[PDB]
């Protein structure tokens, strides 16, 4: 994969 | 815990089914299918069937590289190089044959700054005269060769020091997709990155096409007939998006197949509903707080720790740390699906964990009063919040929107620092929308009126946190700069940690000392979770399915 931004918390 | 990973349906599947996808998420859909140019976990995802922004490489269930996708990769150690390897009938969706030249190219989107891509790493410098042409010193990438042409299919990376990552996915030490350069070699550089042509009009490798592409809303995939793999079962995928405020209106009107991304508060309310099994895996992922302890000068591509603070002192990072009560957080409203992370390495790199190591998982009140207390921070008995040497002791929370439980966490968090003498306060006197909170903490140099905030991540297949909080790093969004940390982070890709019992040391040092150092106290490990229809067949979380959409399909109409 690769480091993504998410919404969650 | 243990859910499934993957739905078994003895239901088999019909030629034509129309499956209805979405993807949890309170923004519009930021479309980029050049992996180079986004930075969205919500598209990462969304991406999926038109071969998930074009990656090259399957892998087996632990992430490491495995022979039979898109490309196969060889590394030597004794050449220090990986020899990728295009596969003969890989083409592009509108035909074109995929080749040297668009593996290359996604090199350049990245390295060449006119693209004003994010996702340059000191890791990338390893290849050889690639931070040259990052600099503009070379014109080409000398290290980056073709053995047959830009034509051909085979692409030879020389390195100047192997790395342990780089067996595994997620390693950024060399790149994994491609680049249409055809499609894309007349649009201007700086014009790529909101251009059609890689936004609502791309071209791509995987075994569906994007036909139609709403943009902040939707995508209609259809089988793209092109596709090296095997023929999918499915007619049409639709993925769209799909807020957290009517995900469960959706689900019980049944209006989904699948839903990914789910806020873990929504699984007691998606349990009862029949007509869904709920599936669940280990969710590669991370929750933080941040401390905002300086900017990212981007001429120099540098974090500098100048913000001035209480926060500068480590006592006080900790003390703030030590107040927080997620473990109650947690159990009252995530239905055990987040617990409190004793460190920024997640279970799902099991090797690398140990409960050796204790962080900010345990509520400690008294030992974060005494923390401050030691650092000239003296409680003032009139208003019960600390001053030191003239001013109060006062931070800005810079806490993001979520659930319905979103507003009433953030004040809980600001009584728990209330308790130990800190006056927190709201951003803005509100919470933060995403793509706002995204714009603050991720464009530079960087905002200068917060204090803490939190940040969740869907992390790199390889455990290496290099991209995240190196020096050079500008996802680093507190700004520390630290050469123990540098020290760390590096070590555990050193030569000697090819040997797996030493880079496991190497890691645990970091996960130690960056728990000490404080400068960002991690928060939430968490487990997936992803309610499919009980009419879809060939569904499966498990990492290293590597032809879930080719196999995937329904069987009328829905639960």
């Amino acid at each position: 994969s690769l480091s993504q931004l998410s919404s969650q918390s | 815990g243990n859910f499934d990973v993957a739905y078994q349906n003895p239901d088999k599947a019909i030629k034509g089914g129309n499956l209805k996808v979405a993807y949890q998420s309170d923004s519009p859909m930021k479309a980029q299918w050049l992996s180079g140019l986004s930075n969205d976990a919500t598209f990462a995802t969304m991406s999926g069937p038109g071969g998930g922004q074009d990656g090259l490489f399957f892998t087996d269930s632990g992430f490491k590289f495995i022979k039979g996708g898109a490309a196969d990769v060889a590394l030597d150690k004794e050449s220090k190089t990986a020899t990728i390897t295009l596969r003969k009938d890989l083409k592009w969706s509108d035909g074109s044959e995929v080749t040297a030249k668009d593996y290359e190219f996604t090199y350049e989107t990245i390295a060449n700054p006119a693209y004003g891509s994010d996702r340059w790493t000191d890791s990338l410098a390893n290849i050889v005269g690639l931070s040259d042409y990052h600099t503009g010193k070379a014109k080409t990438i000398s290290g980056i060769t073709f053995p047959d042409g830009e034509n051909g299919k085979v692409i030879k990376v020389q390195f100047k020091e192997m790395k342990p990552g780089m067996t595994q996915s997620g390693n950024g030490y060399f790149l994994e997709t491609v680049a249409p350069y055809q499609y894309l070699k007349d649009v201007a550089p700086k014009d790529l990155a909101s251009s059609p042509k890689t936004t609502t009009k791309p071209l791509v490798t995987g075994p569906f096409k994007p036909e139609n592409v709403v943009a902040g809303e939707s995508i209609k995939y259809v089988p793209n007939p092109y596709y090296w793999g095997e023929k999918p079962k499915l007619n049409s995928i639709t993925y769209e998006v799909v807020s957290t405020a009517k995900s469960v209106a959706a689900l019980s009107s049944s209006k989904y197949d699948i839903i990914n991304g789910m806020v873990s508060s929504q699984y007691k309310q998606v349990k009862n509903l029949k007509g869904y099994k709920v599936l669940g895996q280990q969710a590669m992922y991370i929750s933080l707080m941040y401390y905002n302890l300086g900017h990212y000068d981007a001429k120099n591509s540098i974090n500098v720790q100048d913000r001035k603070t209480p926060l500068q002192d480590q006592n006080v990072r900790q003390a703030i740390g030590y107040a927080r009560n997620v473990a109650e957080v947690d159990n009252k409203f995530s239905n055990g699906l987040s617990t409190p992370a004793n460190s920024l390495i997640p279970p799902i790199f099991k090797q690398f964990t140990s409960s050796s190591v204790k962080g900010y998982e345990k509520q400690d009140l008294d030992k974060a009063n005494k923390l401050l207390d030691e650092d000239g921070w003296k409680l003032n008995k009139s208003t019960g919040y600390r001053e030191k040497d003239g001013k109060e002791l006062s931070l800005v929370y810079a806490a993001r929107v979520g659930d319905a439980n979103a507003e009433t966490i953030a004040q809980n968090y600001i009584q728990q620092w209330k308790k130990i003498g800190v006056k927190v306060s709201l951003y803005n006197g509100k919470l933060m929308e995403f793509n706002s909170w995204v714009d603050h903490m991720t464009t530079p140099p960087g905002a200068n009126d917060w204090d803490i905030t939190d940040g969740s991540w869907s992390l790199a297949s390889e455990p290496s946190q290099q991209d995240l909080f190196s020096a050079a790093a500008p996802y680093n969004f507190g700004h520390f700069n630290d050469s123990e940390i540098t020290k760390d982070l590096n070590d555990i890709d050193s030569a000697k940690s090819e040997n797996p019992t030493y880079r496991k040391a190497a890691f645990v040092k970091y996960q130690e000392d960056m728990n000490k150092k404080a400068y960002v106290i991690p928060t939430n490990f968490m487990l997936n979770y992803t309610p499919v229809n009980k009419r879809v067949v060939g569904m499966t979380l498990d990492y290293g399915a590597m032809n879930t959409w080719s196999e995937i399909g329904v069987s009328s109409a829905k639960l």
